[PDB]
């Protein structure tokens, strides 16, 4: 319960929603190699894109609902 | 070692694993969880999800004790099939509209969770979206 | 049960973490670099710069930080690595055990890289007191590194830093003055952004620079300040602190660059300058990637680096706590580097992300300058605009080579040697390039000078013996020879006495200073003082083999005629009385240089047209006899007496080789096969020893060493001659030709790796194909965010015209300068644009030459894809070439727009193409298979087959139950693999008979494809995007004439994670005479092969090696093994390689520990480990 990512009885779409998308860029800094993909596959530099990860951290999928 | 004797072992756990007494699901169910901790890494899986289509349906009991067995057994059965079939088996009723089905999957969803959490990047069930979020994750599907 | 055995052949040579020191304890430095998961031990050298590998060593984990330091007072840096797993390791170096001694480890949190997990950002104080572990989430932990008078490293508990709802970009600790220590972190608080319903504290949040507090003596963790920032930021660094230089960070951001310390400092913001005559979009800003602090005694300046390769020198000004200026001023322009780092007597280590990896000498020290410097004090509302400028200060000391990243690797002969080359296209941007794999010894590359003709042989002999210099290079032709000398500017020399009209067939010096050569009209003796003693030939006979000697002249004419001269103490030649001749013609011949203590050489191994060898004393006393003829295989081409106790070899008319000791009686042979063209022994000086360089297919060379043998072929092409050399250029080189080249060569090495040579390109090239008929290569290349020519060359004129508007005498012109030079791509950086924008460009080559064959350039907004030269069913036979093209891939979110095919009609034996039409399709083509005389094409979600028609493609069958998305497609002549996106392989059957596409196999798996390369009709052997290899066997209950996705399946065989990205793969078959291979080439430059077995006793023996191998000898940074490969999956029935070989790396009692808890002895376990390389791979020893 106090450990981060437990659900409950309530826990709906949107809080399981962004869980699964926080921990998977978590999940992408953590990698070493799926970033060097990243770069190859638009053309950028690894700084650029880690700063883009960690700025797509707060913002993606918006707003909740009501 | 015990690793090509364990198809006897798969009747006898049917007679035992089927629905008799709570000695024979707590203890058995023990079993489980130890054949499924011997066998890790070790060439042997489809005898185990078949002893998994009978382990799965008994959840739903009342006795702390013996969910509690199944929920060391569920563990051992993370750790031996894989998260993928764990999750798969999950699934289904996450959003029932029932609270009393809702805490057991819940439950074995934390009990999933908590344990290497890092596994389950790869196994997402992939969501469209919505009119007002975005849920397609584009760097899973970058193109060369 | 299909086991299977990894191994590997290149390690991955890519670049990502670099930190230095002194681990040797001396005064010398040394580079510890970090790769994937090959840790790794550099020296640079201090008089030419070869940087000497010393160590190497596997972590099989993963390396996510890497931090030194070192104890007040020490002078023997440690390094500390975190770890996947929630355990930190610290490390030490053995300059004589040659190892890492492990010191202490710390259990912390769980395994794999979570979010509440430390292991991500790693603080290390400057005093070495304090260290600090942090992830991106509540858990911070601090260390206290205590030393006791034990001196060892008594670290201390761990302490809590728990905060709810937090993010960190970056930690680096603060340069204090020996006080409570200090450490900063930008924060990033987004409590306030779970509530709101409409959401505005995704904007109006920023980033606190946050710092914190570790109390000695009351052991707990304060906090220390707290203080909002503006923009966001990326890394930071330590100012140095302490009694020289102020102590703050300064933060890089989005186009600023920021000092605050804390306390009553006001904070200097100074914008980072752009380039003069941009050629790109100003929305972009510009940032930093790296950070170089040089410490010195009497002061520190930065050297720090933007995007489009430009270093900056940081001179800071300060007060004494107060600051004062931050100006700036640009070092120069260098390649791309992620970390660099700066060593004594001014080296520079810029080590790249992406391709080689450079090493830089500071020529010129200081602020020498005449463009002007910057500041922050200049009042301006307009950032600086500074010039770009060639290379001025540095110079580039050597290239050291890498590979990555490597995109597609074919395996093919495209040659007219044995092997099967390595054909790699690798590279990122305009750096791009192709490259040429072989695998043979270091042949170091001298001398380049084509000449017009055909060279046979070219020797290169002494005038005089005392020198150790040589003479001079005699490049004999078929109807002449060039007499080359070296002057050390090598020319046509007259003077040398030869004057070979006729074709030269040997070079000795039998005088002191008297040269022989071997001409088909005779011998001329040629002393050093021009006097010509002519031996002619009687009849109309020519010389075919000879052998020469310091003191006898050995030939042979037609007819087996053996005519023997002999060299007096005055120097003068007198013949032999009885010339022996033979039923046959002579073929090849050998005698011996004569050792120093003896007067002559006995033996003379003569082959003939009659297949055997003879044996011949040249002794006064059985002078031309016979002694011992023996029946030869086949018909030799040369014969060399050679040492490293007598030995010889005897080479056949195919490149195999057989030996025979020299001997009255042979006794001792071991064959090696490694050939269908006949080997030349030729003599070579290897480091003060002599070997045979075997000419055959390749240049092999089979050696004693301290009875430690090796067949081991050459780096290099066909090749058909070799001697010795020596000059000032080279004192100890190899002398070698082939069709229309004279080459300089040279060996050194006793190690065996990949040696290479390189062909440029333009963009990055993302996949080729081979042409079957000429032998040729279709090369297309294609960008994200890039210009083409065109839009170049109008875009720089209209911005001339923009410099035109610019409302002034327009009383000179910058034009003038300004259309002259357009800067090289390949160093000065990429114009890099757009968001939507793409280029493409479509190129065929020649791998024999370098040039280049024909040149398509292609629309702005329209990038190619794929091809494949195939021929059509129902036309001729010719080939054409196909490409897919997309359109204007808004690639996040994803919205496309279309897609067009080509066809090129493939003309000119291949060399010249040609438009010929073009077809629309409203999504993009990812896939272009010849199948059945017939093209198949799978776009978007919508699976098609075409054919051919004269003015578009006709469209006949379709597919539309596939689910998600189609990547790629390869068929077998009747079944089709499909490769989802999302599921695994699909199995598609055609019916041919009803025009119909049938799915009827599938998966439960979902595996995020990439590759495939079939083996048989069942097994599909795939890859992933993480890393996982996995191969499905079909099951033969499957019928195949049918009508989740499937109720049938096909089962796993096989699940082993790697680690890295696995891109092509390709079985084949490495070595000549050899097995099957299945070739996983991976993205971070390495190459990896499998393996498939013989018993399951064997199989059962390297598994309790495994059982023993991993709990009694553990890896080295405490990653569970078993886990490690079992990441995602359960791995199933795979033997990992690099485990089962630390055997020849760990400690004699444990070899006694295991090899006797085995009962085998250590030389049976080595022996056995050498038989798989040997045996598959590229192993060089002989028998
Ligand atoms: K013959």
């Amino acid at each position: 319960s106090k450990y981060i990512g437990t659900g409950h009885a309530d826990t709906t779409k949107w809080e399981w929603l962004v869980n699964q998308h926080r921990d998977s860029y978590c999940s992408y800094m953590g990698h070493f190699d799926l970033l060097n993909y990243f770069a190859i596959a638009e053309n950028e530099s690894k700084a650029r894109v880690r700063f883009n990860l960690m700025e797509k951290m707060l913002q993606p999928c918006g707003p909740p609902a009501d | 070692m015990g690793k090509d004797y364990i198809y006897a072992v798969t009747p006898l756990l049917e007679d035992a694993l089927m629905d008799r007494d709570l000695v024979h699901r707590q203890t058995a169910s023990a079993v489980v969880q130890h054949m499924s901790l011997g066998v890790y890494g070790f060439g042997c899986e489809d005898s185990l999800n078949h002893l998994l289509n009978y382990v799965w349906p008994n959840v739903f009991e009342t006795s702390p004790h013996v969910i509690q067995a199944v929920m060391g057994a569920l563990e051992g059965l993370r750790v031996a099939i894989g998260p993928c079939r764990m999750l798969q088996y999950c699934l289904q009723g996450l959003f029932h509209p029932a609270r009393k089905v809702r805490d057991v999957y819940w439950k074995i969803y934390n009990s999933i969770y908590i344990g290497s959490q890092d596994a389950l990047i790869a196994h997402y069930p992939r969501i469209y979206n919505d009119d007002k979020n975005t849920y397609i994750r584009y760097e899973l599907d970058y193109i060369l | 049960d299909m086991f299977l055995y990894n191994l590997t052949l290149q390690r991955a040579t890519g670049i990502s973490f670099a930190i230095h020191g002194n681990f040797s304890g001396t005064k010398q430095q040394e580079i510890v670099v970090s790769r994937g998961k090959i840790l790794e031990l550099l020296r640079p050298d201090p008089n030419t710069g070869k940087v000497h590998t010393l160590l190497t060593v596997e972590v099989f984990g993963v390396i996510r930080s890497l931090m030194a330091f070192r104890l007040t007072g020490g002078t023997k840096d440690y390094i500390v690595v975190g770890s996947d797993s929630g355990r930190i390791v610290i490390l030490e170096y053995q300059p004589s055990k040659n190892m890492f001694e492990k010191i202490h480890q710390e259990t912390f949190g769980k395994s794999g890289c979570r979010r509440i997990v430390p292991g991500q950002f790693l603080a290390v104080d400057p005093k070495g007191r304090a260290v600090m572990i942090s992830a991106i989430e509540k858990q911070k932990l601090v260390y206290i590194l205590n030393r006791d008078a034990a001196a060892r490293l008594t670290i201390s508990s761990p302490l809590e830093a728990h905060k709810a709802n937090t993010l960190v970009y970056h930690v680096v600790g603060v340069d204090v003055g020996f006080e409570n220590p200090m450490f900063a972190c930008l924060e990033m608080d987004y409590e306030e952004a779970d509530n709101d319903p409409t959401g505005e504290a995704a904007a109006n949040t920023q980033q606190t620079l946050t710092f914190y507090e570790l109390d000695l003596g009351l052991n707990h963790v304060v906090r220390k300040y707290s203080e909002p920032l503006e923009e966001h930021g990326n890394f930071l660094i330590t100012v140095p602190g302490g009694s020289d230089g102020p102590s703050g960070v300064l933060i890089c951001s989005e186009n600023y660059i920021t000092y605050k310390n804390f306390g009553d400092q006001p904070d200097i913001r100074c914008p980072i300058p752009r380039r003069r005559n941009d050629l790109d979009d100003p929305e972009r800003g510009m940032i930093f990637v790296c950070s170089a602090t040089h410490k010195t005694k009497s002061m520190f300046f930065f050297l720090a680096q933007t995007e489009q390769g430009d270093i900056f020198k940081i001179t800071l000004e300060t007060d004494e706590d107060m600051v004062t200026e931050i100006r700036l001023k640009y070092f120069d322009t260098v390649p791309v580097a992620a970390a660099m780092c700066v060593l004594k007597t001014g080296f520079l280590f810029v080590a790249s992300e992406f391709g080689n990896h450079y090493l830089y000498q500071i020529a010129h020290l200081g602020d020498d300058d005449e463009e002007p410097e910057f500041s922050s004090a200049m009042p301006l509302e307009d950032t600086f605009f500074f010039q770009p400028r060639p290379l001025k200060n540095l110079v580039l000391v050597d290239e050291l080579d890498s590979l990555s990243p490597i995109l597609f690797c074919q395996i093919a002969d495209l040659a007219n040697e044995d092997t099967p080359q390595l054909y790699v296209a690798c590279g990122r941007g305009p750096r791009s390039s192709l490259r040429v794999l072989r695998h043979g010894l270091e042949v170091s590359e001298m001398a380049v000078s084509e000449l017009p003709g055909n060279p046979n042989a070219v020797w290169t002999v002494r005038r005089h013996i005392e020198d150790e210099f040589d003479a001079y290079i005699i490049v004999s032709f078929v109807n002449a020879t060039l007499v080359l000398s070296i002057g050390e500017t090598v020319e046509e020399v007259t003077d040398s006495g030869f004057l070979g009209t006729t074709p030269t067939l040997s070079c000795s010096l039998l005088g002191d200073d008297a040269l022989v050569q071997v001409y088909p009209d005779g011998i001329r003796h040629i002393r050093a003082d021009k006097r010509v003693n002519e031996w002619k030939t009687p009849g109309k006979k020519t010389i075919v083999k000879c052998a020469v000697n310091q003191r006898q002249v050995v030939i042979a004419l037609t007819g087996g005629e053996l005519v023997y001269f002999e060299m007096d103490p005055s120097g003068q030649l007198n013949e032999y009385t009885e010339r022996k001749e033979m039923s046959a013609d002579v073929v090849c011949m050998s005698l011996a240089n004569v050792p120093p203590g003896e007067q002559r050489s006995r033996f003379l191994a003569v082959g003939l047209v009659d297949n055997t060898v003879r044996i011949i004393s040249l002794d006064p006393s059985d002078c031309l006899q016979p002694l011992s003829m023996q029946a030869l295989p086949a018909q030799p081409e040369s014969l060399c007496i050679v040492e490293m106790f007598l030995y010889l070899n005897i080479g056949l008319q195919n490149g195999v080789l057989l030996r025979t000791v020299l001997d009255p009686v042979t006794g001792d042979l071991s064959d090696t096969r490694t050939g269908s063209r006949p080997v030349k022994l030729f003599r070579v000086r290897m480091q003060g020893q002599e070997a045979v360089l075997a000419m055959s297919s390749r240049s092999w060379l089979s050696y004693s060493y301290q009875s430690r043998f090796h067949l081991t072929p050459l780096s290099y092409e066909t090749l058909e001659f070799a001697s010795g050399f020596a000059s000032e250029q080279c004192p100890e080189g190899i002398v070698a030709i082939s069709t229309n080249t004279l080459r300089i060569l040279a060996l050194e090495k006793l190690g065996a790796v990949f040696n290479q040579v390189a062909f440029p390109l333009q963009y990055t090239p993302r996949k080729f194909v081979i042409h079957p008929e000429s032998n040729n290569l279709i090369i297309i290349e294609t960008d994200h965010n890039a210009y083409t020519e065109a839009t170049k060359a109008q875009r720089k004129q209209q911005m001339a015209e923009e410099m035109v508007e610019a409302a002034g005498e327009l009383a000179a012109e910058m034009a003038a300068a300004f259309l002259n030079e357009n800067l090289p791509e390949s160093i000065f950086g990429a114009p890099k644009a757009g968001n939507g924008q793409w280029a493409s460009v479509i190129r065929v080559m020649n791998p024999i030459q370098g040039n280049t064959l024909d040149l398509v350039q292609l629309e702005q907004n329209e990038a190619a894809f794929s091809v494949a030269v195939c021929r059509f069913s129902n036309t001729g036979e010719d080939w054409y070439v196909l490409v897919g093209v997309a359109k204007d891939l808004i690639l996040n979110p994803r919205s496309v727009a279309g897609g067009f095919v080509y066809t090129y009609k493939l003309v000119n034996n291949g060399e010249k193409l040609e438009f010929l039409h073009k077809t629309p399709v409203e999504e993009v083509p990812a896939a272009i298979a010849p199948f059945q005389g017939r093209v198949l094409i799978g776009v978007g979600k919508l699976l098609r087959v075409y054919d051919l028609g004269k003015k578009k493609l006709l469209r006949k069958c379709e597919n539309k139950h596939i689910a998600n998305y189609i990547s790629g497609i390869q068929t077998i002549g009747h079944r089709v693999i499909v490769s989802d996106v999302q599921e695994s392989f699909i199995w598609v059957r055609y019916k041919r008979n009803e025009n119909q596409l049938i799915i009827f196999a599938d998966d439960t798996y979902p595996r995020w494809v990439t590759t495939a390369s079939l083996l048989d009709y069942d097994t599909v052997a795939g890859a992933d995007k993480f890393g996982n290899i996995c191969v499905v066997r079909l099951p033969p209950n499957t019928n195949d004439e049918v009508d989740n996705g499937a109720s049938q399946k096909a089962e796993v065989i096989m699940n082993y994670h790697v680690g890295e990205t696995v891109l092509s793969l390709q079985k084949t078959t490495l070595i000549p005479g050899g097995s099957e291979s299945l070739v996983y080439t991976t993205l971070s430059g390495g190459i990896g092969i499998l393996v498939p077995f013989t018993s399951h006793e064997d199989h059962d023996f390297f598994q309790h090696v495994e059982m023993h191998l991993r709990s009694e000898h553990p890896p080295l940074c405490g990653r569970d093994h078993l886990s490690f490969r079992s990441y995602y999956f359960p791995v199933k029935n795979v033997i990992d390689g690099d485990l089962c070989e630390q055997f020849n790396s760990m400690e004699p009692n444990k070899q006694k520990n295991v090899s006797e808890e085995l009962d085998r002895t250590p030389p049976e376990v080595s022996k056995k480990l050498e038989d798989i390389r040997t045996r598959y791979a590229f192993d060089y020893k002989d028998d």
